[PDB]
């Protein structure tokens, strides 16, 4: 079904280098080109350059001229973007897009890759520190929660009684924080009077510093 | 085909043309590109599309039906009601049969010709400042930028001005 | 100097194969079906009124047979006549059945 | 549910011209042949590319 | 380069209403190659348009594209949920290919006040040398909001990051959380901890507050 | 149609050739003319007409007849007849239309080609004394006076005698 | 034909020519020869057997039969029965006269093609160094021994050997 397959998220320390993997199906290969392009968080999308799978031709954008070269594997039908001396700011996600086997062609980016995150930082990995958010009330509508502090690199997992809690639910985006680590607060609204009797577990699971932690929450007096 | 254009001359057919049925590639100063040709590529549609539709339109036969099918044995009347279904049944195959046939050889041929005439009308476009490489490729004996090239799959190309150049080229 | 300007036409990675006058199988980019092979194996109370005919067979519910009597002044576009049918009356036979039959479901 | 074309073995819907199904039909219901299979072609002849 | 601007940033619209989005470019695009995407939150771009006007396959004939030379626009007629999202406009043209930034289409409302709560940072952090203040802003709309921290009634700047949901699936409303940083030391030195929310829907400024080492 | 010359690179008809349905219009030193060309003409006609006296012989139906009316209802025998009848009326109905699209079809890709044909035929008359314009004229590089365009629509033009004018004039 | 190569500008075929279906033959400084073109003589023949076959496959008709003649007279039944098999005679008698026809004017259109592709493939071929007299010969405007011909017959010649003896020749 035309399906680009992109390989693993990537963590790299500056300096360092990347080659990212694009597994292609579902068409000829050697029939089209591959363009990559990439997303730097909340941001929008910047053309890193083009590649014929068929006659071999190659296009990169000015920026990246002297840093990247992108290669395909016929036999594997497969294609690759090397970048080389990596600053904080490649950190984005990295798409891989077919186009047309010529540059000056009449279309554009059909069908696009999953995209893989590649993460520039010195931070080495590190587990979340999970601590509660604590409802209390002034017989009503009340708020309670998770923070998540200090990880690295993404993602992080959050669930409620291990996925039995859902309307209500407020998981927010990471922030990264200035330490270079990042941190994220899960909410949840719930019924002030379910707070006596009902428990609260949040379950956080960070799988790149093989960290699954569970807290619970109460108001303490 | 029945004018030797697609499986023709023309080598083969381009995957990466997914905007188009017909249309250029090209190589100049500049680089290469692949465009499609949209007139004949409607053409081509539009044909084939009219076609479908005669075929799927009003096609569904409806009157009262004797009983095709029979529990016991009985003798005339029967052995002529089978019979009258089976001959109905046999004639219609048949016409079903012919009619894809037709229509599939005449789809091929047409296609072939739609190729065909868009290669002919560049050609005569393209006037004396080309050659006709055998292949469905020009060689065109001036220096032709991408305006240029776009102005050939357009319809404007003025083959005066670049006439003396290409001649020039040509026969030296 | 010069360039090079080429006309083509487009492929797609696997055809279909069709019949032509010529060729009993040759591969077109693509093709569609013009015999309806398959069914929902149900049939659909729309638009045509279907009268159920369940285990009463229309003869029976023409002569009122008691096990019938839910057919009285019934209509009908397509009459379905089951196969689990059966007549609980009187036992009878009937000349020319199947026109009787006939010119009643007509 | 709605379908014009009714057979015994359920109904059928009637967008192509011709059916294999069953020769019992009720409706408008396209015509009943012998073949279960016929291709209409409608695009050109595939010419793969070279490689 | 070619510079692609997309306008209005953002749009404000209810579904059946219809979106137009426009997309200038600095020069002429040649050939009119311009293509529009789109992108929901954490999957990849779709291809939408190219060559200006024409679909890619598999798309409505209620998204289409117009427009020629500098000047395009991107229509869709009724709105449906799902083509609330992110739009882009590129032009491949010529080398480098370019993208204008980012035009979210968003769904209008009814104007929603948020909920306000304050939560004091836990003991157990205390223990490990800062304290972490949140604020949070429950489901309201629009996303404008505006989260001042005092901490005994001194206005802060510098010390808090916030992080915003994404419009929600039912109810069509913005979360936001604001996380105030100290260390412990600082933390102590004060007593009284206020966030002032103001917003849309609150007829004056809203302040929630709680006081360090009380019940 | 498939040749692409008759609403194809010939932009339009001439209503006002009634003496043929093919022909020359000419412009040179003298004025310009208009002119059938009946050798095509008749080629045409006479395919129609082969074609017409094909459909329209022997196409009689004569044999004894069923009833095909009936006033009362009866049963199983009538049912069959009129099923027959009914049949019967629908294969020949689509055998009519099928016909009448496959002819014309047929009649109007056979004209296209005998326009086309007149064209080539004439092109190659002229061998390297006159350029192809697209418009299915062509541009003739040396004097040429009505006698010399009868020649042409004649069949008895001898290029090699304005050969050296006319290349003189193309080349330079 | 529809193409107009055959009994077209080509002026008649060669008996004897008995290897092959289209061929060449050559006049140079060496002689004259006359040989056969395998490749197209195959592509007319492997359609019009795929054709053939198509025609003569699973045509056979197998299902218990009515009685088709009687003693004596009786009426309506047997009325009936004669009805039947007359309309389903004139059918297939029918369906017989238009498949031969059509058929027919397609395998001529075909073969006509076959050798038009076969000429349109030996000019582009010949690119600049020939003209097309119009009777379906080549003039070869530079010298041409049996050897160079074999390499226009096999596919393999190379214009741009004798391009500047020929265009000196054809200017000049
Ligand atoms: C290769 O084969 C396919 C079929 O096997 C082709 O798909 C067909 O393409 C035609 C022409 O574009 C479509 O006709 C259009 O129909 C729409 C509306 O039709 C409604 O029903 C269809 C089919 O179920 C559905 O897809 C639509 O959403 C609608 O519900 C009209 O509005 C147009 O005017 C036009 O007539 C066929 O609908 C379409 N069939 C299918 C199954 O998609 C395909 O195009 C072929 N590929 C190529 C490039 O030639
Ligand atoms: C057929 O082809 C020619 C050339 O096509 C063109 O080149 C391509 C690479 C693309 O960039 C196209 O956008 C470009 O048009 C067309 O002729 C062109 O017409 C346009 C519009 O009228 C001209 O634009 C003008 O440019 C001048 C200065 O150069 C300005 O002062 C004017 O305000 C105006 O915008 C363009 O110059 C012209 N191209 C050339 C080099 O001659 C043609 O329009 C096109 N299509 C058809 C069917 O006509
Ligand atoms: C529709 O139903 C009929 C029978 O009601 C099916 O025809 C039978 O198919 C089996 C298996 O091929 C044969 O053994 C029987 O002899 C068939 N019966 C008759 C009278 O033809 C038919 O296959 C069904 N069609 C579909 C596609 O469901």
């Amino acid at each position: 079904q035309v399906q680009l397959q992109q390989s693993g998220a990537e963590v790299k320390t500056p300096g360092a280098s990347v080659k990212v993997s694009c597994k292609a199906s579902g068409y000829t290969f050697t029939s089209f080109g591959v363009s990559w392009i990439r997303q730097a968080p909340g941001q929008g999308l910047e053309w890193i350059g083009w590649i014929s799978a068929y006659n071999g031709d190659t296009y990169y954008a000015q920026k990246f001229q002297a840093r990247v070269t992108m290669t395909t594997d016929t036999s594997t039908t497969t294609a690759y973007m090397e970048m080389r001396s990596l600053r904080s700011d490649d950190t984005a996600v990295y798409y891989c897009a077919r186009e047309p086997p010529l540059f000056y062609s009449s279309w554009s980016l059909d069908n696009w890759g999953q995209g893989t995150l590649v993460t520039v930082s010195s931070a080495s990995t590190k587990g979340p520190s999970v601590f509660p958010l604590a409802p209390s009330s002034k017989g009503g509508t009340a708020a309670l929660g998770c923070l998540v502090k200090d990880y690295f690199p993404e993602p992080v997992t959050v669930s409620w009684n291990s996925g039995a809690l859902t309307s209500g639910v407020h998981t927010f985006p990471a922030v990264l924080q200035s330490s270079g680590l990042y941190s994220l607060s899960s909410v949840v609204t719930v019924p002030s009077s379910s707070l006596g009797t009902q428990t609260y577990i949040c379950n956080v699971n960070h799988k790149p510093s093989n960290t699954k932690v569970d807290k619970r929450v109460e108001p303490k007096s | 085909g029945l004018f030797g254009a697609i499986a023709g001359f023309i080598e083969n057919g381009w995957e990466g043309m997914i905007d188009g049925w017909y249309g250029f590639r090209h190589q100049n100063s500049e680089g290469t590109g692949q465009a499609a040709d949209l007139k004949s590529t409607q053409a081509a549609i539009d044909q084939i599309n009219g076609k479908l539709n005669r075929v799927i339109e009003k096609t569904n036969e409806k009157f009262h039906q004797i009983e095709k099918e029979f529990s016991e044995v009985e003798g005339r009347i029967q052995d002529l009601e089978k019979y009258v279904e089976d001959t109905k049944i046999d004639l219609w195959s048949y016409n079903a049969e012919l009619l894809v046939a037709l229509e599939n050889q005449h789809t091929i041929d047409l296609t072939d010709s739609e190729m065909n005439k868009l290669f002919e009308k560049t050609g005569r476009q393209l006037r004396e400042n080309a050659e006709d490489m055998g292949n469905g490729c020009f060689k065109i004996y001036h220096k032709c930028d991408n305006a240029c090239i776009e102005s050939i799959r357009n319809g404007t190309y003025d083959h005066d001005v670049y006439r003396d150049e290409a001649l020039n080229n040509r026969f030296q | 100097p010069g360039a090079t300007l080429c006309l083509g036409h487009h492929a797609v990675p696997n055809g279909t194969l069709v019949k032509t006058i010529t060729d009993d199988q040759i591969e077109v980019t693509n093709a569609t079906e013009l015999v309806q092979s398959s069914s929902t194996g149900k049939i659909c109370n729309n638009p045509h009124r279907i009268l159920d005919g369940i285990d009463c067979t229309l003869i029976d519910a023409l002569l009122g047979d008691p096990h019938c009597d839910v057919f009285q002044n019934e209509t009908w576009d397509l009459f379905v006549e089951r196969s689990k049918a059966f007549s609980n009356c009187y036992p009878y036979d009937v000349p020319d059945y199947a026109s009787l039959r006939s010119l009643v479901a007509s | 549910c709605i379908s014009e074309c009714i057979t015994p073995n359920g109904s059928i819907p009637n967008d192509k011209p011709f059916q294999n199904v069953n020769k019992i039909t009720y409706g408008a219901c396209p015509k009943y042949v012998k073949q279960n299979t016929l291709k209409l072609a409608t695009g050109m002849r595939n010419v793969p590319e070279k490689q | 380069e070619i510079v692609m601007t997309q306008s209005p940033g953002t749009l404000s619209l209810s579904p059946g209403e219809r979106a137009t989005l426009s997309c200038r470019a600095s020069q002429s695009v040649s050939m009119n190659y311009l293509a529009w995407f789109q992108q929901k939150p954490g999957q990849a771009p779709r291809l939408l348009i190219y060559g200006a006007s024409r679909r890619a396959t598999g798309i409505p004939d209620r998204i289409s594209g117009s427009g020629s030379g500098t000047d395009f626009t991107l229509t869709i007629s009724r709105l449906e949920p799902a083509d609330f999202a992110v739009y882009y406009c590129q032009q491949y043209g010529t080398s480098p290919r370019t993208f204008g930034q980012g035009a979210k289409v968003e769904i209008k409302r009814t104007v929603a006040a948020p909920s306000v709560f304050i939560f004091p940072p836990s003991d157990e952090q205390l223990k490990s040398g800062t304290a972490s203040v949140v604020c949070l802003l429950n489901n309201f709309y629009p996303r404008e909001a505006k989260v001042q921290w005092k901490v005994d009634n001194a206005l802060q700047s510098g010390n808090s990051q916030e992080s915003v949901t994404e419009q929600d699936s039912k109810d069509s409303t913005y979360s936001l959380s604001s996380t105030l940083t100290l260390s412990k030391a600082d933390y102590e030195k004060h007593k009284v901890y206020a966030c002032e929310v103001t917003h849309q829907g609150l007829s004056s400024p809203v302040t929630k507050s709680f006081n360090r080492g009380e019940c």
